[PDB]
């Protein structure tokens, strides 16, 4: 059972050495910008296990970092399944105050509203909406 | 006692009884006893049915023929309840036999029926059943209550 | 299968509350039966 | 090379998918649920995401919208208001455009999913479903019957007939053995006209408070004669006291168990637009007849519906299949005989035979459903007759009708089908049995 | 042309009656087969109305539309023609 | 009959409806009222359902045919067309455009 | 969108739907693939 405290000590060491910008770059590089999916799953597992073995304050710091990254989601498209999975799990597990909850919900609803507005005014929206129910097609050409 | 019933009603009762005869002996079973005058346009309850079975089927055979059938029917269309029946209802309500049905005996009988009500509601119905202003119902009040139309 | 959020559906229920739920379902069925019967009465 | 184009349709769609998934994850927290519903999320998900995206995304947004109103009466009222408003607006102009009725499937699917999930706000959703049912039950257009009345009838059918219990204590007993209250024999205390207007005095709990509990018969001793007498007149005079109180005071007056002979039941039971509507109506009316007092009115109304067999020949296939089930016992058959249904059926048979002869004399057209109604009516008469009491009693009045019908059917020479031949055979067997 | 043998005596009348009974039975069977198609048609109508995008040039049309065409113009038409004959 | 039948029958009923209002100001006003009412009712909820805008083609075709035929009630039809234009000229949705 | 009934089983589909499928999934797809390359 030694590996548990070994992992805890290593996690504390990494949290001590690393600052905000390095963790932010790690998240952006291996959870969003990576074309491969195996790398994204490795990063998902590593981020989850860094989160689990940290203290409350570091957990809050990491959650705030991810909620700061979240507004940049549209630039990555389909590649951010694991990122939103981890973000949802973290926001569900970490106990948090009311003001932070309102901020998080506001961010989510704002992103949804902006994307809906983008969809309903798109120049090709009518063509795609009509073609959806008649032919079977993969992409938007 | 059945002379007050007009001949066509006896004829239609015989119609119903004969149509409800199973084996053609002029005798039916008490399980379908409800259905017979139940089919004539009257609407009974289960307590009514069991009471009617009790009144006649004293031997416990559970089988009825025409004369006692007419006996039961002769006591059904009457509108003015017999004063013996009202007095017995008064006695049943008056458990202690003091002649005054307070709220408590009413609660006991209503709980026995299975119905539930609040204290305010039963007080309200008692006070709307009182004319002398004493908040206590008696035999004359009960009689004038059941005769109201 | 590795998605964490897809496993959040974990519904479990004991036995006493199961009897309570069955009785409540019976009561609601009786209520909707009565409510439907109320609409066919003669006017 | 990891940045998406600004105006890309697929990327915005994927962001919307991720938003829906994250919102579903978030909604599992009641506080976040309340904050989200306060943000104004229900209207956004109603207006845009209900109809856009792949089918999986559409059912996902349906689930999210259902979850956002799990125990919030205000959210449930808002969702119900949106659904009802859209359905009424479409149904106003359904007659001038069929798509308005044909483009309500996601609203009704949302209502179905909301009702299918047991929560504490079930009464409001039931009110919405019943209001939509009674608003669109009298429209004859097949698109409304397929797209509105079917969903409401399925909701009602699911509510009336609950799933079989799984508790080990109640693994065998039926659903009628679990109720905690006993309905009165001849009275209906629920009133839909006041219920649909949100009357606090006509709510669900108010209705439940007016019904006596089911007595736990822990003692098997047979009550004495005096006990039954006391029970009888106690019930009698307590009912009279309540009746007088309602007559003079402020207590509500329960309705009387007397069913009207014209209704929506007859519209739904014989609709030719679709068959599932007829089957759901049959299931509903079968479930409505459990205690014999209600079975009285059910059977009387269904017997009143007997004259529709000619107008809706094959569409009655379900209705008949229910009637025969409800009178499958002997005492119900003899009760119906005592009420004078034999002359009714005989007159119907004679009338349709006369119509058949009149049609045979003039024209030569073919009808693949000819004789179905006559076959059904003759089979029903045989069903009434086989039991010994009615056969012994009612033979002297039905011989003329049977013989006249048999001779008239024998006269047929050109407009003859297999059903008519079977009817003639059954009529001859009737004649030989009676004589 | 659609015509039958003429009748000159009684045995020919009996043969005609038997043949007409057989033809009526066949027509009834075909009629039930034809009218059995309607529930599937309404199911496919309800499915098509949803217009849910599907991922996989005449094979690129929506599969439910192809099924609708095959069910109506391929089978119901054959049943209707047999019944008319 | 505007939306039911083959295309030839649909253009025929369009022509009949145009002819019935050849020189009748009241008939022209009634037809214009129906067209404007339907278009406004659809356009109120166009944003929540694209079919409402996508299912107005026969009304607008009727208006086009009515204006394309020179008669004495041209001013009313021009008024209807211009009102519909100024009511739906500021909406960005491509289906309305 | 007009959905006008047309008189003449994979060939029994509406001709305009076939043309839509051929134009979108047949030609635009090829052009998009070449452009992406
Ligand atoms: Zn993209």
């Amino acid at each position: 059972s030694q590996e548990d405290q070994l992992c805890t000590a290593l996690v504390n060491q990494l949290n001590k050495f690393a600052d905000k910008e390095t963790l932010i770059q790690f998240l952006r590089c291996f959870l969003l910008e990576s074309n491969s999916s195996s790398v994204r799953w490795q990063a998902h597992c590593l981020t989850l296990h860094i989160y689990r073995n940290s203290s409350k304050s570091q957990q809050e710091l990491l959650l705030d970092l991810m909620w700061s990254i979240w507004p940049e989601l549209p630039a990555y498209g389909r590649k951010a399944a694991q990122f939103v999975d981890l973000l949802g799990y973290f926001s569900l597990k970490t106990p948090q105050t009311e003001k932070k909850l309102k901020e998080y919900s506001q961010k989510a609803v704002e992103i949804l509203r902006t994307q809906n507005h983008i969809l309903t005014n798109h120049p090709n929206s009518n063509i795609y909406n009509t073609l959806s129910g008649l032919v079977e097609f993969d992409g938007y050409y | 006692m059945a002379d007050q019933l007009t001949e066509e009603q006896i004829a239609e009762f015989k119609e119903a009884f004969s149509l409800f005869d199973k084996d053609g002996d002029g005798t039916i079973t008490t399980k379908e006893l409800g259905t017979v005058m139940r089919s004539l346009g009257q609407n009974p309850t289960e307590a009514e049915l069991q009471d009617m079975i009790n009144e006649v089927d004293a031997d416990g055979n559970g089988t009825i023929d025409f004369p006692e059938f007419l006996t039961m029917m002769a006591r059904k269309m009457k509108d003015t309840d017999s004063e013996e029946e009202i007095r017995e209802a008064f006695r049943v309500f008056d458990k202690d036999g003091n002649g005054y049905i307070s709220a408590a005996e009413l609660r006991h009988v209503m709980t026995n029926l299975g119905e539930k009500l609040t204290d305010e509601e039963v007080d309200e119905m008692i006070r709307e059943a009182d004319i002398d202003g004493d908040g206590q119902v008696n035999y004359e009040e009960f009689v004038q209550m059941m005769t109201a139309k | 299968s590795q998605f964490l959020l897809t496993r959040l559906n974990d519904p479990k229920m004991s036995e006493t509350e199961r009897q309570s739920m069955e009785s409540e379902r019976a009561d609601r069925s009786l209520f909707v039966q009565e409510l439907l019967l109320s609409t066919l009465v003669r006017e | 090379g990891h940045t998406s184009s600004t105006k890309c349709y697929g990327c915005a769609s994927a962001v919307t998918e991720h938003c829906i998934t994250l919102l579903r994850a978030l909604a599992t927290n009641p506080a976040l649920r309340h904050i989200l519903v306060s943000q104004g999320l229900i209207r956004e998900l109603f207006d845009y995401n209900l109809r856009r995206g792949a089918a999986a995304m559409r059912e996902e947004v349906r689930q999210l919208m259902c979850l956002l109103t799990r125990d919030n009466p205000e959210a449930t009222q808002q969702m119900n208001d949106l659904i009802i408003g859209k359905v009424s607006t479409a149904l106003k102009g359904h007659w001038a455009n069929p798509d308005l009725a044909s483009s309500l499937q996601y609203e009704m699917l949302l209502l179905t999913d909301s009702i299918s999930k047991e929560d504490s706000c079930w009464e409001l959703r039931l009110r919405c479903a019943l209001s939509l049912f009674l608003m669109a039950v009298n429209i004859k257009t097949p698109v409304v019957v397929e797209n509105i009345t079917l969903m409401c009838l399925r909701i009602l059918q699911k509510l009336i007939k609950p799933p079989a219990p799984t508790s080990k204590k109640n693994k065998d007993v039926p659903v009628e053995a679990l109720t905690t209250v006993k309905p009165y024999c001849n009275e209906i205390h629920a009133q839909a006209q006041l219920w649909l207007k949100r009357d606090p005095k006509a709510s669900y709990d108010a209705w439940k408070k007016c019904l006596p509990i089911r007595g736990i018969d822990g003692n098997g001793k047979a009550p004495s004669k005096s006990e039954l007498r006391h029970l009888y007149l106690t019930e009698k005079y307590v009912w009279r006291w309540k009746q007088f109180l309602s007559r003079r005071g402020k207590r509500t007056s329960p309705l009387d168990l007397k069913l009207g002979h014209n209704n929506w039941l007859r519209q739904v039971l014989f609709t030719p637009a679709t068959q599932a509507a007829r089957q759901a109506a049959c299931t509903i009316v079968e479930a409505l007849a459990t205690i014999p007092s209600r079975k009285q009115q059910v059977l009387d109304l269904l017997t009143s519906y007997l004259d529709e067999l000619s107008i809706a020949g094959e569409c009655a296939a379900e209705y008949l299949a229910l009637y025969q089930k409800l009178i499958t016992s002997a005492h119900w058959k003899v009760y119906l005989a005592a009420r004078g249904v034999l002359p009714y059926v005989g007159n119907l048979i004679t009338k349709e035979i006369a119509r058949l002869l009149a049609l045979e004399e003039a024209t030569l057209s073919t009808d693949l459903q000819q004789g179905y109604a006559l076959k059904s009516l003759t089979g029903l008469l045989s069903s009434f007759v086989e039991v010994e009491s009615i056969k012994r009693h009612f033979k002297s009045r039905l011989v003329g009708t049977v013989l006249n019908g048999y001779l008239c059917l024998r006269k047929l020479v050109v407009q003859r089908t297999k059903l008519i031949d079977e009817t003639q055979d059954m009529l001859l067997e009737m004649l030989e049995d009676m004589t | 042309c659609c015509a039958v043998d003429p009748i000159e005596n009684e045995e020919d009348r009996k043969k005609a009656v038997s043949n007409i009974n057989t033809l009526l039975d066949k027509a009834d069977r075909v009629y039930h087969q034809l009218m059995g198609h309607r529930p599937q048609l309404e199911n496919l109508l309800c499915k098509v109305n949803e217009a849910a995008p599907e991922k996989p040039t005449s094979a690129s049309v929506n599969r439910y539309i192809l099924q609708l065409a095959q069910e109506y113009c391929g089978d119901c038409k054959n049943s209707f023609d047999e019944l008319s004959k």
